[PDB]
């Protein structure tokens, strides 16, 4: 059970909790970073892992039109109730 | 070639001062370059830092002295005040009279200035 | 231009409403966007108080220019589905 | 003081004014006449 | 055995092009190359 | 929302207490425009 | 320089009309014009620039 | 409650109605001469107008220094 | 008088959001703990005068203790010849006293994401004794060219045109006496306003970091320091990547009155990495403390290491850039805005900011996984007063 998306989404809007306590609950100076990036194997692993205008406009806008509902087709209460509100076409 | 070096009155810094009209100040414990001072056209003859090590005076054969700070080593004041090559300069270590940032500059044309 | 008589457009952002004199052609220029390509071209409107009818993002129809910024090419006939001379003789008001 | 300030404002305003409009007129004339003479050469080819 | 240190001895200067794209009041965009 | 059905909700004790008071209204409707908010929705109603 | 640029200022040529003993510049026109310019700027110009500006900070402390 | 708010509003309406049926004052009238306007309303006022001339040059500090 | 907030956290951004929505707020209990300096801070009252200067119709009431404010925002003008200034293009002055310690970037990111929502151009010129052009130790305020090469790219992504940003400096300054002091002066001209910023999708992975630039700057010291800074950060990053390059700078001195003194002396370092794909970058800064006297090579390695840290950390942008881009996506249209953050990049400031979004009624965020994706529901507020003739 690591720090997780839905757990974060619950802890995000929590009026009973401070952001600091929420962050420490969700997850778990200079000399420390100095050590961490004087370790050469760590830096080398990071090295490996880090190194018809009309119809065109309408097509891009319907990309927008599908990308919404493509982005909140994920969760009911957090999104369909809380992110995107109450949707049109409903009674 | 070095022409002058000193300690710090708190045994924390050391400073060498070279033929190249340059000065290289290091720490006392390990001799790593804290900074370096320039800005004289002729090689330095002497230097003196304050009893609290808050201040440098750096006098060179260009007939002038430079007042630096020992944090970032910024020249507080260039002073052109002797008609000849000043050989030496010295502060008083005792600020018990309330005068510790006073200093004497002694120069080849037979004169000292307080 | 193009291959047809008229062309369609949106008007982009009016310049020359900062124009000082009342009736100068650098009031009566307007900036249209040609839809069939996406171009930015420069068109006229035949009177100041009808430039007032052309508002930004209202469907605007342009056409040729036949006869003090010499050689503008384009002027505008139907605004948003109703003709300019119509609106400016105050026949039918503007539907957006 | 009002007089010297107001009239200095008029001067600076008018200079910026005529500069701004000669800029826009020159750019617009150049573009429109540019493609216009292009259409001239193209229609004159046939 | 004595300790000895030596002081008896930069390429970040970029190019004029990289000057005029990086130090100006005119910032670099994200979509240029 | 074009309102589909009007309804009044108020405690009859509050009605007999104040015949003019802040009643509550239920309104059935359809979601016609774009979406509502999640909370903090502000509404005007015709001549209301 | 004070004495020998004396048209920085204005002085009566007479001296005192009566000599009283009890124990020369009577003014600086350039300084008066300077400071009056400063005050007239710092009030009238900012009034002219905020002719119609609504909203300010009220601070009681 | 709503009737009380409306009553405050209607008193405000009759106030503005009194305003519109009042005599137009001397700033919103256009033709003000000294007979019609009282004593020192200019001294109280806040006008902007037009200026004709070249202003009297000022001999200031830094100018004389220049 | 209608909305209520508390504390003293997220002061600027809270005023930013109250400003860019218009909702009238009432923030209480600024310093209920510190009886030493109870109530406000001089940089707070500085930003307050700043907002009243740049806006029109806002009204601020400050309590007798200064530990509570209420505030209704007016509207966002910019530089207007009747309300604000004398010309259309007068450069309106903001002076801030010597009792200031926070970075002008901490003032500036707020004006940065405010001014593209104005009525007209932004022409604001900062002067005064307490004006610092260096990164602060402080709450770790950024530095100037840091802010430039970091966030102005983000506006250029959002639709807010970089060429019609015009923000220049004249004089530079570090802190000087403690955190108090400064002096160096700047001018920001935004010829860049929009209706409705572009709703974007920063979702593709920013795999290949291509090049690295930086600036070593010296507000009043010898350039030996920054040449050593070059060679030191070169010795660090040369193991990694070839195209690393850095502008040097030294400015002589700023002088402010009591009779004037030079101040703002010091030196520091900013570094950024540009990514091959799109406007993806990584920025980090380290400065010397204004009374410290530490090694420029230590500054070089330390800024290098912090850069590598945020390189490992980042999903799309750095966390200091995160509030800016998140607020812009929030101002965006009635859309979803898709953004790829990393796991570590989360900050309680950003969390509380989303809480303030909830507090104003600004919408929610969806967060799913690919590091995470956050979509943010934009609203489409836009600038309020904008002419169409």
């Amino acid at each position: 059970k690591p720090w997780r998306a839905i757990d974060l989404a619950r802890l995000m809007y929590d009026t009973t909790l401070t952001p600091a306590q929420a962050l420490r609950r969700w997850r778990g100076d200079y000399e420390e970073l100095k050590t961490k990036w004087s370790n050469p194997e760590n830096i080398d692993a990071l090295r490996r892992t880090r190194f018809q205008w009309y119809e065109m406009q309408k097509a891009m806008l319907q990309k927008q039109l599908d990308i919404n509902k493509a982005e909140y087709a994920e969760l009911d209460e957090h999104q369909r109730r809380q992110v995107e509100g109450y949707r049109a076409g409903k009674y | 070639d070095i022409l002058s070096l000193r300690f710090s009155p708190d045994a924390r810094l050391l400073a060498v001062a070279l033929l190249d009209s340059t000065v290289k100040v290091f720490f006392n414990d390990t001799l790593k370059l804290y900074l370096n001072l320039y800005g004289h056209k002729l090689p330095v003859l002497s230097m003196d830092i304050s009893y609290d090590s808050k201040l440098i005076v750096t006098s060179s054969a260009d007939k002038n002295i430079r007042i630096w700070g020992l944090d970032f080593g910024d020249c507080h004041k260039a002073l052109f005040g002797h008609q000849d090559s000043i050989l030496q300069v010295a502060f008083i270590p005792h600020n018990s009279d309330g005068n510790g940032h006073y200093f004497f500059s002694a120069s080849k044309d037979r004169t000292i200035k307080y | 231009f193009g291959g047809s008589s008229h062309a369609k457009g949106i008007v982009l952002e009016k310049v020359g409403v900062e124009a000082k004199q009342p009736n100068s052609a650098i009031r009566k220029c307007v900036r249209v966007q040609l839809i069939k390509n996406g171009k930015k071209v420069t068109a006229f409107v035949p009177n100041d108080g009808c430039l007032n009818f052309v508002d930004e993002n209202d469907e605007v129809l342009l056409a040729g220019f036949g006869r003090d910024i010499p050689g503008v090419r384009f002027k505008v006939v139907k605004v948003s589905g109703v003709g300019l001379l119509a609106l400016w003789k105050e026949k039918k008001e503007k539907p957006r | 003081f009002i007089r010297r300030e107001q009239l200095r404002i008029k001067k600076e305003k008018d200079e910026a004014y005529e500069k701004k409009f000669k800029r826009i007129i020159a750019e617009i004339q150049n573009e429109e006449g540019r493609a216009a003479n292009e259409y001239a050469r193209e229609k004159a080819a046939r | 055995v004595v300790q000895v240190v030596d002081y008896s001895n930069a390429d970040g200067k970029m190019s004029k092009q990289e000057l005029k794209v990086y130090l100006s009041s005119r910032p670099p965009d994200p979509t240029r190359k | 929302t074009i309102i589909d059905n009007y309804r009044d909700i108020t405690h009859p004790t509050k009605i007999e207490e104040d015949p003019l008071c802040d009643r509550t209204i239920e309104l059935s409707g359809y979601l016609r425009g774009t979406n509502f908010a999640a909370q903090g929705q502000r509404v005007h109603i015709a001549g209301v | 320089r004070e004495q020998f640029n004396p048209f920085q200022f204005k002085t009566n040529a007479r001296g005192p009309k009566f000599e009283v003993t009890t124990n020369v510049i009577k003014g600086r026109p350039e300084l008066s014009r300077a400071r009056s310019e400063e005050k007239r700027r710092q009030t009238i110009l900012v009034e002219m620039q905020r002719r119609n500006k609504v909203g300010g900070i009220i601070d009681r402390r | 409650a709503h009737e009380r708010r409306q009553a405050k509003i209607a008193e405000q309406i009759r106030k503005l109605e009194a305003e519109l049926v009042a005599k137009r004052a001397w700033t919103l009238a256009g033709e003000a001469t000294a007979a019609d306007r009282p004593v020192n309303s200019l001294l109280g006022e806040d006008m902007e107008f037009d200026h004709v001339g070249k202003p009297v040059p000022v001999v200031t500090e830094e100018v004389s220094e220049s | 008088e209608f909305l209520r907030f508390t504390g003293h956290r997220a002061f600027t951004q809270r005023l930013v959001l109250a400003t860019l929505y218009g909702r009238p707020i009432h923030i209480s209990k600024i310093r209920s703990s510190s009886a030493t300096n109870p109530g406000l801070a001089p940089h707070e009252i500085s930003f307050l005068r700043l907002l009243e200067s740049v806006t029109n119709g806002s009204i601020i009431d400050v309590s007798y203790s200064g530990t509570t404010i209420t505030y209704q925002p007016g509207l966002i003008t910019g530089t207007v010849p009747g309300m604000n200034a004398s010309l259309s293009s007068d450069a309106i002055e903001h002076v801030i006293p010597a009792t200031n310690t926070r970075g002008i970037t901490y003032f500036l990111i707020p004006l940065a994401l405010l001014a593209p929502f104005s009525k007209a151009h932004l022409n604001v010129r900062f002067t005064g004794p307490g004006v610092i052009t260096s990164a602060t130790h402080g709450a770790r305020d950024l530095s100037i060219d840091t802010f430039r090469t970091a966030v102005l790219p983000l506006y250029g992504l959002f639709g807010i045109p970089p060429a019609r940003i015009e923000l220049r400096v004249l004089q530079r300054s570090c802190a000087g006496p403690g955190g108090k002091g400064g002096g160096g002066i700047v001018e920001m001209r935004f010829a860049s306003q929009v209706r409705l910023p572009k709703t974007l999708h920063l979702n593709r992975r920013p795999g290949k970091v291509r090049r690295i630039r930086g600036v070593a700057y010296c507000t009043g010291v010898a350039a030996s320091h920054n040449n050593r800074m070059i060679t030191a950060a070169r010795g660090v990053l040369n193991q990694l990547v070839s195209d690393v390059h850095i502008a040097a700078q030294y400015d002589p001195a700023p002088l402010v009155a009591e009779q004037k003194k030079k101040t703002g002396i010091g030196f520091g370092l900013s570094l950024v990495a540009e990514t091959s794909a799109e406007g993806v970058i990584y920025a980090a800064d380290e400065v010397a403390p204004p009374e410290g006297g530490v090694v420029p090579e230590d500054i070089g390695e330390k800024c290098a290491y912090q850069l590598l840290d945020v390189i490992a950390q980042g999903g799309c942008v750095m966390a200091a850039s995160a509030p800016t881009v998140l607020t812009l996506m929030a101002m965006g249209s009635e859309d979803v805005g898709r953004l790829r953050l990393g796991r570590r990049v989360v900050s309680p400031e950003l969390l509380e900011l989303a809480r303030d979004l909830k507090a104003f009624g600004a919408a929610s965020w969806g967060i799913r996984d690919a590091d995470l994706i956050v979509s943010v529901k934009g609203t489409g507020v836009g600038n309020v007063g904008r002419k169409v003739a």
